[PDB]
């Protein structure tokens, strides 16, 4: 098993930057694809960004192109999400997810573990 | 003659280090009537896992779980074969004790599947823990259930959201059979009735 804790959320000024972090606990010494998701009020949960185990491959939703950046330090067992040029459309609860294996995925149906999530209001 | 067999769950014993029920370990659940511990069914099961030399899981292998009548911990289903409409593998599941809970809260968790119904027709008791049934786009029947008939303690609640709208469910005729009582159903069939309004020779009304 693996536990994920999201950290770094809060409120932001419209147009301001922000950096989420996700720390993993447990049997963390194996291949994991990590991804960030979010859910706005009255909307369905959607994909934001993802990163491979080795760190080489990454993926972003179209709505966050250029703005957001994903990264991970497997020694520190973390995965962060820079979120520059925020906008009130990006207001949602952001979840950190894990998929066992090397790959990241663009849907939620492939992720095995989820954090509790942090609120982000803009 | 009634035969029983207790098997450890995921995260315990032979499966201390297993993330989910997979193609390797599911063989060892053969003949099990009771799970001492929890059941996790995660996306890795069907995807396979190189890292642990685990092949993807054959959906027919889930028939092995049909013998399970009791789980002392929790039941977590976070993935399921897309070409299946219900949790058929657990059609004979009678009791979930919820002695251990998911995030220390849920004893039954059905999340993000493409099932149309639950099919947990033998389910009669959830001794402890909450029930979350969330994110199942095609799922009906879930809102009809009288969960108080199944709970053990007064504090037990329910988080049923983000499934198929009761609007669409009723419009599509995906509602409880006419023989069912107002106590709800696990599906459209008369065997899926929580209880019967008139009489019943057995499971079927
Ligand atoms: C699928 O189940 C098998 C069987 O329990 C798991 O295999 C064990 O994995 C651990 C950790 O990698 C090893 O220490 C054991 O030696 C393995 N046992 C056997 C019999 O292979 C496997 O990890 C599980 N895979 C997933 C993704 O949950
Ligand atoms: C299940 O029971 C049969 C006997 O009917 C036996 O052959 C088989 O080995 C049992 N399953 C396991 C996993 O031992
Ligand atoms: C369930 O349906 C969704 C589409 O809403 C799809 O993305 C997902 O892959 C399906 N589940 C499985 C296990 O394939």
């Amino acid at each position: 098993q693996v536990k994920l804790e999201e950290s770094g959320g809060g409120s932001v000024q419209t147009g301001g930057s922000l950096r989420l972090t996700c720390a993993a606990s447990g049997r963390t010494s194996r291949s994991y694809g990590m991804g960030w998701f979010r859910q706005a009020p009255g909307k369905e949960r959607e994909f934001v960004s993802g990163i491979s185990w080795r760190g080489d491959s990454t993926g972003y939703a179209d709505s966050v192109k250029g703005r957001f950046t994903i990264s991970r330090d497997n020694a520190k067992n973390t995965v962060d999400l820079q979120m520059n040029s925020l906008k009130p459309e990006d207001t949602a609860i952001y979840y950190c997810a894990a998929a066992a294996g090397s790959a990241w995925y663009g849907t939620l149906y492939e992720y095995d573990y989820w954090g509790q999530g942090t609120q982000v209001t803009v | 003659l009634e035969e029983k067999k207790v098997c450890n769950g995921i995260g315990i014993g032979e499966f201390k280090d297993s993330l989910s029920i997979n193609a390797t370990n599911i063989k060892h659940f053969k003949n099990c009537t009771s799970i001492s511990g929890d059941l996790h069914i995660l996306p890795v099961a069907f995807r396979g896992d190189s890292f642990t030399h685990t092949p993807p899981l054959d959906p027919q292998e889930l028939d092995i779980l049909k013998t399970v009548k009791e789980i002392t911990g929790f039941l977590l289903i976070q993935a399921w074969p897309e070409n299946r409409t219900d949790l058929h593998a657990f059609e004979n599941l009678e009791i979930i004790r919820g002695r251990t809970k998911q995030h220390g809260q849920f004893s039954l968790a059905v999340v993000s599947l493409n099932i149309t119904s639950l099919g947990l027709r033998s389910l009669k008791e959830i001794s402890d823990g909450d029930v979350i049934i969330s994110g199942n786009k095609n799922l009906c029947y879930a809102n009809t259930i009288n969960w108080k008939k199944l709970f053990g303690t007064s504090g037990q609640k329910t988080k049923i959201i983000s499934n198929r709208g009761e609007n669409s469910c009723k419009a599509t005729g995906q509602v409880c059979h006419a023989l069912c009582s107002p106590e709800g159903c696990w599906g459209p069939e008369p065997r899926d009735c929580v209880s019967c309004r008139n009489v019943s020779r057995g499971r079927e009304c």
